[PDB]
């Protein structure tokens, strides 16, 4: 059933005029300046101020059709430089030296050696963004074609941005049409994921795959039929993997057998590309369509049959859990913060997993070698991954003080856990103590008995070692598995658990990541930092609405500064400031993850390898005897690493040693705001409005110092800033020159 | 124990009895007038140093002021 | 419609535009005002 | 009068309440009476259920024995609450509303105790106290 | 085994498994106390019948972690 | 109440292994409960320093590795015994007087200890440099 | 018999919604749906498996026998109603099955819909 309200509000540039019109102690002026803060911090916080469980839906269904819209203008931004401003016509033609680029610089003031000699016959930025290798991927040959995906992509643009306008101030949509979860599981398994790798199926047989073969064996860009032509002419496809001669008839008799040329099961990497063989991403997203599709018909509607989620987590409940999930349907239906944390948190997580499994199993062609660009999609996904894992803290701490109801809520699950929170805090802060002692002070050790000159007492390799041995019986089993438990496979899943290695050009695509003591070594210190990020986020939720020290910490709200000094002092107490300490290990968290990745590649997995048949790598194996101490952490990956980043000065890289120094200063900047307080710099601006009032020109709306959580959040927001784009640009100056 | 002081500006509001999480303020009849009523503290030996009281007087300058002293376990508000 | 352009963000970067846009043309045009010739 | 034991609520559970501070000193109690059967957040963690009652549970301390209360007289309507603090291990009985009405409202008999008849401003110099006991923001 | 010998450090191996068994396999048992006692009429808390299970047991696991490592 | 109902909280096969341990038992005096206490902490002690020492591989690791072992055992009686003073200020009298609670017996605890934790270490250094 | 196939929410929606359990329809129309439905697979075999399949030729011999059976098929669906309604016996239910009462066209709903069906399924597989 789809019940409408038709133009609830109309079209009106007169609320323009009235900033906090939304709102209630905001639609009446400002006396201080905070309020300017104040309003702009609460903005898209939509049950603030909204008390109707509809009309607060209503809004979030609009605005995501515009957040659809802007990708899509991103999107067309990109696709639209893709073709004027790029080289991208002269690298198809050669994909091995010459390095992707777009975003060309005016010639003005002395920003144009950063257009540097790219290749082509090109002057721009290079880039590392990998869209090059998704459009040779796609099968784009043409640069018309990249313009009018642009178009394209902008009328979808226009095109989502007035749907939003359609579904809020004309048709706005009631609760009983939002609450309907089991034919929105249908739907968006089956329409959006379903048809999703159907129709990219449908793509990538017909488009991808001939002139994607053709290029492997590389005939030219131009001589490259339109993709269009492989449609019209029967012969013309059929040429190669000849089954379009049968036509759909092996698909319409059940013996599909009849198409092992085109959907097949490969399983490596394509030798001349260094990718994935896109013949088995077109049977993978094949096989995606049909699961999702069947997964699509699974969840009640208004045809009697289905899965209904009421029914099914009553009955799933057993004598350690009391009422099981009882009423947990009854939160995901009437709560968008506590659906936006489990949205987030599968939804990061599932990023992170995307930044391991493209760098192992490179997905495109000429993107595996390219280390500019392989490097940059794992660091930026897991940095993207980290972001919504903390926002998946936030609104989960943001249900329990607001929209969680222990009413409805006895005995179960949420009952259950908020029952015994102590225990798993407690024992959550063990383990995170027990992982830095023996992950972190195993590194202390190390760097004494270095320092010491006792090698022998050293954690190493020739030393005590620290054997991975599950990590290494896991690295063998999944290795040994294409022709044992994957027959059909003709190599592995990819070349990073076992095999030989493969070279595109002369670099290495894969191969075999090794894990020695010093890879036992780093992995826990990632297992130490994802167990405090999880025991700041989790007592953020649990204590969210009381605790033993305040038992009417729901009352306060979910962003409140403190309580203060009472008790001792009640200084960050509050949700919110749980999801600003996490922050920071989270940038703790992952940028040792990247420190990880991207020095355990150039020293044993990236690299030139001879026309012999060895690899010489870039950093030289120093992973082995150097990592496993700070020092060595220090001087070999990040004294001798960032030897391009500052020595980037009058070449086409002199962008980057700028932001490495502008990081250097913004990450400075949030030392202000962390280390000081609110009380400090309200009185500089009495002695400053004072001096305002002395001229006689003193501002109406008087000024106040920044609110301590606006304080905290603007500490927190110039650290990452500085913090990352440190990072981003020392990734970047380093492999652009090394690789 | 905290040491918690009621200036003579209280203007009988009751917010900061209202205000306190431990029941440590209440209002008692003033003589100046016989119509309106004063803050008193006479449990200051539970009073946490909080504030929450000073945030609801109403007053340009607080008729009810808190001053830390002496720190004690029910002022520390431990449960252990 | 035109109140909305009175608002204090709008008239805080279209201000910030042309002034902006007056220092770069003007290099464009007269490169490297290191010293009053 | 505590009436204990009064019947507790019907819980099993909460690692977060009552733990050895209340066998060595000082616990508290809390006394209501239930209009219906309804649930309510515990500050440790939260379900009971109000029984008909004689409704008592031994919380932590004053804060959470008060804070109980500005929770139960809004949500469910009742405010006949009768907090106390223990025997032996205790001090005084009946801690709020010590003076049978609630002390947010006034009422005659009570005395002022930390009164400064002044301002703030008003008090004196701690320049003008030096080696004097008398407290600076004490009459 | 730096400071023992190679068919020693198997009793450590061994020796752990029956505390290993009796550990999880010790409360799983439902009839307990059933006889006989202990020789001396130690008052002690196991049974000899069911303690020669968890030395028969430790000595199945035993032989499983010796000739699994 | 106060505690949680969970199915296994104050199941019986670990209650049989925590109110027979040599520190909550019933009848042992405490000059006898800290000796077994002693004689289980020291044996296990002088595992970790003979074989992950500054010296392992010489006459010699053993040897110096268990005088270390005791020589931690020092450290803890010294310890046991600042515990002492501190927690028994004349042996505050309290609301169990078990050897913990109350304290009439600590350097009865504290000796016998000490007993054990130069006895069971080198009895290992007897197992581990000799059989 | 009550456990859990013959009780289950399941069925109950697919078997009482299929046109010979259906209340609304006819007995011309759900003498059609069921004409129909066993119509459009009965080609099926056939132009797959015949006396003759490697030919022009095997789609329309193959659907030649389809519409074969279909006319016996009316003969066997009034040979139940000469048979099990002789003289138009009610019973103590009366619906389509139970006694006739639409007997005489679902005879040939099921000629419209059975022969309509592989009219409709020859132009899939040998045309279009
Ligand atoms: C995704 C967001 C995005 C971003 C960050 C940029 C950024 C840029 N664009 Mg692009 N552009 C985009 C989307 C984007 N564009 C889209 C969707 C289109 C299709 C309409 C274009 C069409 C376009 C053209 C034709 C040109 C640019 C140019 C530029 C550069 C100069 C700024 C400018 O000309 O704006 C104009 C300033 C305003 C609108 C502010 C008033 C700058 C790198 C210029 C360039 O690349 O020079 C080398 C240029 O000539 N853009
Ligand atoms: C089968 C057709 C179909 C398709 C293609 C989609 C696709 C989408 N829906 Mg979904 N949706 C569907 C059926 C479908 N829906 C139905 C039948 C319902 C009602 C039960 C919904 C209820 C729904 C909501 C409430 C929302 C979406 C949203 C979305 C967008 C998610 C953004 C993205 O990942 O890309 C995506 C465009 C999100 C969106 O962008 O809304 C504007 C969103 O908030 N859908
Ligand atoms: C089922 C998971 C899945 C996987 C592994 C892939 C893999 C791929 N996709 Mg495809 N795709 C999928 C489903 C998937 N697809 C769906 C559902 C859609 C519709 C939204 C698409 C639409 C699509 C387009 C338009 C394109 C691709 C492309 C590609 C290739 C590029 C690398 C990449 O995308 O990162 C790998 C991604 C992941 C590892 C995360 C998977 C995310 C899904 C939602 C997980 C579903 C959960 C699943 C049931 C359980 C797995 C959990 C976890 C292990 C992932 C790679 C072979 C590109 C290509 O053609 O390259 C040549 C390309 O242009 N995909
Ligand atoms: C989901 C999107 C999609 C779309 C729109 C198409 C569309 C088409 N396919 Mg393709 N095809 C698809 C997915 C898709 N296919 C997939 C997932 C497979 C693998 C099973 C194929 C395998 C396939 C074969 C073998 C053939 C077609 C053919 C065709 C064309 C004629 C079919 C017809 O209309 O009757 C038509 C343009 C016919 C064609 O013209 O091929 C060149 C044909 O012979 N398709
Ligand atoms: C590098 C600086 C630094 C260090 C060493 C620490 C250390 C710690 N943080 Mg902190 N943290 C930091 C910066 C740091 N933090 C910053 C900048 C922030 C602001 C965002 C925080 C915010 C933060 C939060 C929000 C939390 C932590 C927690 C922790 C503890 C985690 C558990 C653990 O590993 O215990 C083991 C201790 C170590 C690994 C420290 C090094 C010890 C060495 C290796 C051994 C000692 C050698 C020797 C014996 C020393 C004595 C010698 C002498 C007696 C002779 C640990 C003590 C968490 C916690 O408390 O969890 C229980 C927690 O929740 N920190
Ligand atoms: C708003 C600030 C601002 C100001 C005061 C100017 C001023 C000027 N522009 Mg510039 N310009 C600006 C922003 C500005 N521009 C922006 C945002 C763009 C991108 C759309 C341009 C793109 C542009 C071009 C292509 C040209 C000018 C030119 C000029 C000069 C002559 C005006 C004319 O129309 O002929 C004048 C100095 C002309 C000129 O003299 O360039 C040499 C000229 O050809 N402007
Ligand atoms: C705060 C210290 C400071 C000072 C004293 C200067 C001074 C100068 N800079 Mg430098 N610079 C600075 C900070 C500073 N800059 C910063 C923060 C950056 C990074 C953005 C730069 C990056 C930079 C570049 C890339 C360039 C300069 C240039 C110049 C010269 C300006 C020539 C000109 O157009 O004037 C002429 C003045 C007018 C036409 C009138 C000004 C009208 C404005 C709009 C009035 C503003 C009122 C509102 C002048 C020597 C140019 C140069 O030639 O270097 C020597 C030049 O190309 N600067
Ligand atoms: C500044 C004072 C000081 C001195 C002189 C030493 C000396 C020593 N330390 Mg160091 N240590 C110190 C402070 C000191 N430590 C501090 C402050 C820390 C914390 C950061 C450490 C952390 C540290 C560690 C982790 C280790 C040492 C070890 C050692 C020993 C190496 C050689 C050896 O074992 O011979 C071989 C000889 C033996 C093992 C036996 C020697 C005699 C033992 C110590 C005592 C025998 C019992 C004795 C009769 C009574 C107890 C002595 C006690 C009361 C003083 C050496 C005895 C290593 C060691 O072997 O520990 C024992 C070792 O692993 N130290
Ligand atoms: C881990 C195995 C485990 O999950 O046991 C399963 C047990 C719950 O099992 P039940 O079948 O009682 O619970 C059924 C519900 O969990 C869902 O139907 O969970 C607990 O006891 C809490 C787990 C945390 C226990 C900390 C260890
Ligand atoms: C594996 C396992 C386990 C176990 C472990 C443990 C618990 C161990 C411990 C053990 C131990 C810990 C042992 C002990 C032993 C001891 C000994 C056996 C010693 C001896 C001693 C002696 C001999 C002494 C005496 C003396 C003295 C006192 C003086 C005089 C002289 C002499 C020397 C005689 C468990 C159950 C947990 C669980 C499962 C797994
Ligand atoms: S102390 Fe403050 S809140 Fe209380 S009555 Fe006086 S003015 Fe009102
Ligand atoms: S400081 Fe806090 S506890 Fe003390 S009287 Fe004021 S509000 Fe109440």
């Amino acid at each position: 059933k789809i019940v409408i309200d038709k133009d609830p509000v109309s079209t009106s540039f007169d609320k323009w005029a009235v900033p906090g019109h939304f709102s209630r102690t905001l639609a009446k002026g400002p006396k201080t300046t905070t309020w300017i803060w104040n309003l702009h911090a609460d903005v898209h916080d939509f049950d603030s101020y909204t008390s109707d469980l509809e009309e607060v839906s209503r809004k979030i269904f609009s605005a995501h059709f515009g957040h659809l819209a802007v990708v899509f203008i991103w999107l067309s931004g990109a696709y639209f430089h893709g073709a004027r401003f790029s080289n991208y016509e002269a690298w198809l033609s050669n994909p091995t030296t010459i390095k992707p680029s777009a975003q060309v610089v005016w010639p003005i003031v002395g920003q144009e050696i950063l257009n540097g000699d790219v290749g082509g016959g090109f002057q721009g930025i290079q880039i590392t963004s990998g869209l090059f290798q998704m459009w040779r991927a796609s099968g784009i040959t043409t640069e018309l074609q990249l313009y009018v995906t642009a178009i394209g992509a902008l009328v979808m643009a226009a095109l989502m941005l007035f749907a939003g306008w359609f579904h809020y101030h004309k048709a706005a949509p009631k609760l009983e049409w939002f609450q309907n979860a089991e034919s929105m599981m249908n739907h968006h398994l089956g329409g959006l994921f379903g048809l999703g790798s159907l129709s990219w199926a449908g793509h990538q047989i017909h488009v991808s795959l001939p002139v994607n073969k053709l290029l492997d064996s590389g005939v030219s860009p131009q001589e490259i039929p339109l993709p269009h032509e492989f449609i019209l002419n029967k012969d013309l496809i059929a040429q190669l993997y000849p089954s379009f001669g049968q036509g759909l008839t092996p698909f319409f008799t059940l013996n599909w057998n009849e198409y092992s040329d085109f959907l097949t099961f490969k399983g490596g990497l394509n030798p001349v590309t260094g990718g994935l063989w896109l013949s088995d991403s077109a049977h993978h997203h094949l096989a995606i369509a049909v699961l999702f599709i069947v997964a699509g018909h699974m969840y009640r509607t208004n045809w009697g049959i289905g899965h209904s989620m009421k029914e099914m987590y009553d009955s799933h409940k057993g004598p350690f859990t009391g009422e099981g999930h009882k009423g947990v349907y009854e939160i995901f239906t009437n709560s968008w913060h506590a659906q936006l944390s489990l949205n987030l948190a599968l939804f990061g997580s599932l990023s992170i997993i995307v930044a391991h499994h493209m760098y192992s199993m490179p997905p495109y062609p000429y993107l595996a070698t390219d280390y500019a660009t392989s490097l940059c999609l794992f660091t930026h996904h897991v940095w993207i991954g980290g972001f919504l894992i903390v926002g998946a803290g936030a609104h989960a701490a943001i249900f329990m003080v607001r929209d969680y109801d222990p009413a409805q809520n006895y005995n179960n699950l949420v009952d259950r856990v908020l029952r015994h929170r102590d225990a798993i805090i407690s024992h959550l802060n063990w383990v995170c103590i027990f992982l830095g002692f023996h992950s972190f002070g195993l590194y202390i050790h190390n760097d004494t008995m270095r320092a010491l000159g006792r090698p022998q007492d050293m954690f190493s390799d020739a030393a005590i070692q620290l054997q991975p041995v599950f990590a290494q019986w896991v690295q063998g089993v999944n290795s040994a598995a294409a022709g044992n438990t994957a027959p059909n496979a003709l190599a592995n899943a990819s070349y990073a658990f076992g095999g030989d290695i493969v070279s595109v050009g002369g670099k290495v695509a894969m191969m075999p990541i090794s894990l020695g003591t010093a890879d036992f070594l780093v992995h826990h210190i990632h297992a130490f930092t994802i167990h405090v990020t999880v025991l700041i986020l989790l007592k953020g939720v649990l204590f969210a609405r009381n605790s033993r020290l305040i038992p009417d910490k729901a009352n306060l709200g979910f962003r409140f500064p403190c309580d203060g000094p009472g008790r001792g002092g009640t200084c960050q107490v509050s949700a919110w400031d749980h999801v600003f300490l996490g922050l920071f290990w989270m940038y703790n968290s992952l940028s040792v993850v990247l420190f990880h990745f991207s020095w355990k590649m150039q020293s044993d997995v990236w690299g030139n390898v001879t026309a012999d048949g060895a690899v010489s790598h870039i950093t030289g194996n120093n992973f082995a005897q150097g990592a496993i101490t700070i020092n060595g952490w220090l001087r070999d990956f990040l004294w001798a690493q960032a030897s391009q980043v500052i020595q980037s000065y009058g070449s086409a890289l002199s962008a980057y040693g700028l932001m490495f120094l502008g990081a250097h200063f913004i990450w400075a900047f949030s030392l202000m705001f962390l280390f000081s307080g609110r009380g400090y710099w309200q009185e500089l601006i009495e002695s400053i409005v004072w001096a305002h009032n002395k001229l006689k020109f003193a501002p109406s709306i008087q000024p106040r110092a920044l609110s301590i959580t606006q304080g905290r959040a603007v500490g927190v927001a110039h650290y990452l800033l500085g913090g990352i784009a440190t990072t981003w640009s020392f990734f970047h100056a380093r492999i652009i020159s090394v690789g | 124990a905290h040491t918690v002081k009621i200036y003579d500006t209280c203007i009988g509001c009751t917010q900061c009895v209202r205000a306190c999480p431990t029941d440590v303020l209440e209002m008692v009849p003033w003589d100046g007038c016989r119509a309106n009523q004063i803050a008193s503290a006479p449990r200051t030996e539970d009073c946490v140093g909080c504030k929450r009281c000073e945030s609801a007087c109403p007053t340009d300058f607080l008729s009810i002021r808190v001053y830390l002293g002496a720190e004690t376990t029910r002022s520390m508000g431990l449960g252990y | 419609f035109s109140k909305y352009l009175s608002t204090a963000p709008v008239i805080g970067t279209l201000t910030a535009f042309f002034l902006a846009g007056l220092l770069i043309e003007i290099n464009r045009f007269n490169p490297d005002l290191l010293v009053y010739p | 009068t505590l009436n204990l034991n009064a019947p507790t609520p019907i819980f099993g559970g909460s690692t977060g309440g009552l733990l050895r501070k209340a066998e060595v000193e000082e616990f508290y109690s809390i006394t209501w009476t239930g209009k219906s059967e309804t649930v309510f957040e515990l500050p440790t963690g939260g379900a009971a259920i109000m029984r008909a009652g004689e409704n008592l549970l031994r919380l932590a301390r004053k804060e959470q024995c008060i804070a109980l209360g500005a929770q139960l007289k809004d949500k469910f309507k009742i405010t006949d609450y009768k907090i106390y603090r223990v025997y032996p291990s205790g001090e005084v009985q009946f801690l709020h509303p010590k003076d049978g009405v609630f002390p947010e409202k006034v009422n005659p008999g009570r005395v002022a105790v930390g009164s400064n008849k002044r301002r703030i401003g008003q008090n004196p110099d701690p320049a003008k106290l030096k080696f004097k006991g008398q407290e600076t923001f004490d009459s | 085994t730096q400071s023992v010998g190679e068919a020693a450090e198997k009793s450590f191996v061994m020796l752990a498994s029956v505390l290993f068994a009796g550990a999880v396999g010790g409360p799983g048992i439902k009839m307990k106390g059933q006889g006989p006692a202990w020789p001396f009429n130690a008052q002690i808390p196991f049974t000899p019948s069911e303690f020669l299970a968890v030395t028969a047991l430790g000595h199945i696991i035993g032989t499983g972690v010796i000739l699994g490592i | 109440i106060g505690h949680l109902s969970t199915p296994i909280s104050n199941s019986s096969a670990v209650n049989g292994l925590l109110a027979n341990l040599p520190a909550y038992r019933k009848g042992l005096t405490p000059r006898l409960r800290g000796l077994e206490i002693g004689m289980a902490h020291g044996y296990f002690l002088t595992g970790p320093f003979v074989e992950l020492g500054p010296l392992r591989n010489t006459d010699g690791g053993i040897l110096y590795g268990s005088l270390s072992a005791v020589g931690l055992v020092v450290i803890l009686t010294a310890c046991l015994a600042l515990y002492g003073k501190a927690n028994f200020s004349g042996s505050s009298k309290s609301k169990d007087a078990t050897l913990w609670e109350s304290g009439e017996g600590w350097s009865d605890f504290v000796s016998g200890w000490l007993i054990g934790g130069a006895g069971s270490v080198g009895f290992a250094y007897l197992l581990l440099q000799y059989i």
